[PDB]
C-alpha cells in the first residue's frame, strides 16, 4: 500500500504538472479575431504578448512554491 | 494489486526478452489506465487555479487588462489544460510539423522554396518565441 | 525491506538479462518512490536557506541591495528549488532547446537564417554567461 | 538497516545538492519587467548579473563547507 500511494502520487504529479512544457495553453480567439475582421499580420505580436504572458504566470506560480502544496 | 495499483514490478516477464516496442505498448496501457483521473483532475484543478493566478496577476497592476469581445463580452484569449500523453507529445507535434515541412522540402526540392509551404525563416520571431526579444544578430529592417 | 529503502539489490533480477530501458524503468521507480521527501525537504530546507544566506552576504556590503518593486515593494528577483529529476535534465532542456533549433535548421537549411530563431551568434555574451568577461578575442564592436 | 540508511543518506544528499549543476535560481522577475515598462536590451547585463551573483552565493556556501553539514 505504502508503495503503490508513493509511486502513483509522484507520477500523477510529475504528469499534471510538467516540469519542461507549460501545463495550460493561453489561445488567442481566433473567432474574435474573425468576427472584427482582425488583420492577420499583428497575430505574431499578439502570439509574442501571449507568450510573455504565459512565462509570466508560470513564472509567479513557481515563486509561491507551488509544487509542494500540489504534491 | 500491483498491476492495480500500477507499480513497475508486475509490468517485467521472467524468463524471456522483452522489446521496445511491447514496454512501450505496456506503458501506454499503464497510461490508459488512469485516464478517468486525469480528466477529472484535469477539469478540476488545473483550469480555477489558473484562473485565479490571474485574477490576482491582473488585480496586483502588474500587466493590463486583457481585451474583451465586443459582440459578447468574453475575453479575446482563453484557456485550455493539458494533461499525460499530450504533454508528453507536444514536441511530437512539433516534430510532426517539421516532419511534414522535411518530408515536402525532400519531395520538392531547392525548387520547394517558391509557392506552398514556407521555409519559416529562422532568425527573429522564435527569438522572441519562448520570450527574448529580437535584434541583437538580427540586421534590422 | 530491501524495496521499501530503494536500495541497488532489489532491481538486478537472475535469470537472463535487462534490458537498459528496464533498468531505466525501474530508476524511475526508484526516483518516483521518495518523492514526498524530496517535496518537502526543498521546501523547508533549501529555500530559507539561501534567503539567510543572501541576508547575511548583504549585511556584509560585498554586494550592493536587491532593487525593490516600486508598485509591490517586493524584491525584483527571486528564488526557486531545484530537485531530482529537474536537476539531472536541466541539461535535458538544454538539450531540447538545442534539438528544437537543429531540427529547424535541417528543415529549412541556410535559408533559416533570416527572421524567426535567432543564429544564437556564440562569441560575446554566453562566454559572459557561466561567468568569464567578454572581450579577449572578441573585437569589440 | 545500516546499508539501507547509508545508501538513502548518501543518495539524498548528492540529489538536493548536485555538485555541478546549480542547486538554486536567481531569476528576475519579468513580471516587473512588464510593469516597469522595462527596455528587453537591459536583459542580457541584468542576466549577466544575476548569473555572478548566483556563482558568488555558491562559493560563499562552499566556502563554509555546507556539504558535510548538510549530509
Amino acid at each position: 500500500g505504502a508503495r503503490g500511494v508513493g509511486h502513483m502520487t509522484s507520477k500523477l504529479a510529475v504528469t499534471l504538472f510538467p516540469t519542461n512544457e507549460h501545463f495550460f495553453k493561453l489561445e488567442i480567439d481566433s473567432l474574435a479575431i474573425l468576427a472584427s475582421d482582425q488583420n492577420p499580420e499583428m497575430i505574431t505580436e499578439f502570439d509574442s504578448a501571449l507568450v510573455k504572458v504565459e512565462q509570466a504566470v508560470m513564472r509567479m506560480f513557481e515563486t509561491i512554491g507551488g509544487r509542494a502544496a500540489m504534491h | 494489486l500491483a498491476f492495480a495499483f500500477m507499480l513497475n514490478t508486475a509490468i517485467q516477464r521472467p524468463g524471456e526478452r522483452v522489446t521496445a516496442e511491447e514496454i512501450r505498448y505496456m506503458a501506454q496501457e499503464l497510461d490508459a489506465g488512469i485516464s478517468g483521473l486525469y480528466s477529472i483532475l484535469s477539469r478540476e484543478l488545473q483550469l480555477p487555479l489558473v484562473r485565479r493566478l490571474i485574477h490576482i496577476l491582473r488585480r496586483k497592476r502588474k500587466l493590463p487588462d486583457f481585451p474583451r469581445s465586443e459582440v459578447t463580452g468574453e475575453p479575446l484569449i482563453k484557456e485550455k489544460a493539458v494533461t499525460g500523453i499530450e504533454a508528453i507529445g507536444r514536441g511530437d507535434d512539433r516534430n510532426k510539423l517539421i516532419d511534414f515541412i522535411t518530408t515536402a522540402n525532400q519531395a520538392l526540392g531547392p525548387q520547394a522554396m517558391t509557392q506552398f509551404l514556407n521555409v519559416e525563416e529562422a532568425l527573429r520571431r522564435l527569438a522572441a518565441s519562448g520570450s527574448i526579444d529580437t535584434t541583437n544578430l538580427v540586421k534590422t529592417k
